């Protein structure tokens, strides 16, 4: 009963505490009753007689330990609990619990969060530590963390908890670790200015069946699509719910007019009679899209006559000229060509654009460097909806929230990400540990890869 | 002031060349080989070659029609 009288609070040094690590004993590699030595930060077997924590305490004379699963402090050489208010910051670093008011206030939050080391930072925009050259996953997660509805849904543990899961399900481990990592990202009282996603990368490898490996630098588009589909699949009961959080945040309704094309080396009369044969006629198919794939136009492939070697630039509206009845797209399938023309039906509240780079040609894979010119302030999408579905919609104005850029060749590239801070309106570009303030003027001056837009 | 000369080249270029020359009469009295040297700043070569500097280049060299040609 000698608590509140521990003479060892001075030995605690918050600088050497890295709670991003997996909670396993440093000797027995056991997950049960993880205890961290606040003097050194290494985990141990647990509080008990002749245990690893006890051995460490009697060897290195470390007297204060923290129970990872309990969020309570103890002394092993004397073996008594600790009840102090000064240790609550460590508890919040380990287990950041966000209340509803603070969760809502993150949109209006405009104070520069200060870390223990003194490197004042901003909530949400926190440097992600690359491990084995897999910056694509870090960039995708940073882009996803900027979505307000997703932030509200994942910030509080019980919001995505209390659901039925399959007994053999491991996807819920990934979905519940994303919440932990993201509430670490939004925590305004971090000991260190950065966040280590290594546990998230390990869970991604465990659930992805060896794809999106830490070693390999996979495509951002495929990783984002797989992550969204997996998050939708995990959540809900034992049977999938029609409208999960990912569905109501990103999914939209779009319409495809697929028309079969006869062989171009056919007689005109034969082509006409085949068209009249009801097989090569237009068919309407509705579908749900998590994102819109933007096909960059063909490169000039030749120097400009006047100002030689000019990088191509395309307005965003020419790319947006897709998804309407006026424009078609002759898909040159190896079997036969298809005349597929798209048309948007129901815009999602949040929009994801994926600019198709890294297109495999007939012999290898090359990256299209064409730059897209877009108004960062706002865009209009009411003009790309059919007249039947424009009555329901009232908000088609979209503003850019997140931007992904790939720098370098496909063999070895770097994934940089610009994010818009809602509180201040400033754009911040972060690449690995590097974080910098970037003016919105030159946001469009980069090889945009994935864009996240908000309908407001 | 100069309708034909404003037709030939850009109006801004025409104004600049008459201003540097001293007047319509002053410019009309100048030889053709001298007008193209009007407003030719002595750009200093910063270790680069003289060709990079593009010397003996005047406001006419930077006009609209001239800049719409290949460098050679």
């Amino acid at each position: 009963r000698r608590s509140r009288h521990c003479p060892y609070l001075d030995t605690i040094n918050r600088s050497v505490l890295d709670f991003d690590f997996e909670k396993l004993c440093s000797i027995s590699l056991s997950h049960i009753n993880a205890y961290a030595c606040l003097v050194c930060g290494k985990y141990f077997q647990g509080r008990g007689l002749k245990s690893h924590a006890y051995i460490h305490s009697v060897q290195f004379s470390h007297h204060v330990f923290l129970n990872l699963h309990t969020l309570k402090f103890y002394c092993l050489p004397d073996n008594y609990e600790i009840i102090d208010s000064s240790l609550e910051d460590i508890t919040y670093v380990l287990k950041p619990t966000f209340t509803k008011q603070q969760i809502a206030n993150l949109d209006k939050q405009a104070k520069l969060s200060r870390a223990y080391d003194g490197t004042t930072y901003l909530p949400g925009i926190v440097g992600l530590n690359n491990i084995k050259a897999n910056d694509y996953a870090n960039a995708v997660l940073q882009a996803l963390s900027n979505v307000p509805p997703l932030r509200n849904y994942f910030l509080e543990e019980d919001n995505y908890k209390n659901i039925k899961r399959p007994p053999g399900d491991i996807m819920f481990l990934l979905v519940q670790r994303f919440g932990e990592l993201m509430r670490k990202l939004w925590n305004p009282r971090n000991f260190k200015a950065h966040v280590s996603p290594h546990e998230m990368l390990q869970a991604v490898v465990l659930c992805s069946k060896k794809t999106f490996q830490i070693t390999k630098q996979g495509d951002g588009v495929d990783f984002l699509s797989w992550f969204l589909n997996a998050l939708h699949s995990a959540l809900g009961g034992t049977k999938k719910k029609k409208k999960t959080i990912v569905t109501d945040v990103f999914q939209g309704s779009m319409r495809i007019f697929t028309k079969k094309l006869p062989h171009p080396d056919l007689p005109a009369e034969e082509k006409e009679q085949l068209l009249h044969n009801d097989e090569y006629q237009e068919t309407m198919v509705e579908s749900t899209f998590m994102y819109l794939t933007l096909d960059l136009p063909t490169a000039p492939l030749y120097k400009d006559e006047k100002e030689q070697l000019i990088i191509p630039q395309v307005p965003l509206f020419n790319i947006l000229a897709k998804f309407n009845g006026i424009t078609e797209k002759e898909y040159k399938t190896y079997k036969e060509n298809f005349l597929k023309r798209f048309q948007l039906t129901k815009l999602p509240p949040y929009l994801i654009f994926c600019i198709k780079r890294f297109t495999k040609n007939n012999f290898f894979v090359e990256k299209n460097p064409t730059i897209v010119n877009f108004p960062i302030t706002n865009v209009d999408l009411r003009e790309y909806l059919s007249e039947e579905v424009q009555a329901v919609h009232k908000n088609t104005t979209y503003d850019l929230i997140a931007n992904i850029v790939h720098d370098g060749k496909p063999s070895e590239g770097s994934y940089r990400i610009h994010v818009l801070h809602h509180g201040t309106g400033k754009w911040y570009e972060l690449q690995d540990l590097q974080v910098t303030d970037i003016l919105p003027q030159m946001i469009t001056l980069s090889e945009a890869y994935i864009q996240i837009w908000k309908r407001r | 002031i100069a309708p034909n000369l404003s037709i030939i080249i850009g109006a801004s270029t025409a104004a600049k060349i008459m201003g540097v020359a001293g007047g319509l009469t002053n410019l009309s009295k100048m030889p053709a080989c001298n007008i193209m040297l009007l407003g030719a700043q002595r750009k200093t070569l910063s270790g680069f070659s003289s060709t990079s500097v593009l010397p003996h280049t005047g406001y006419i060299y930077h006009s609209d029609i001239v800049q719409s040609l290949p460098p050679d």
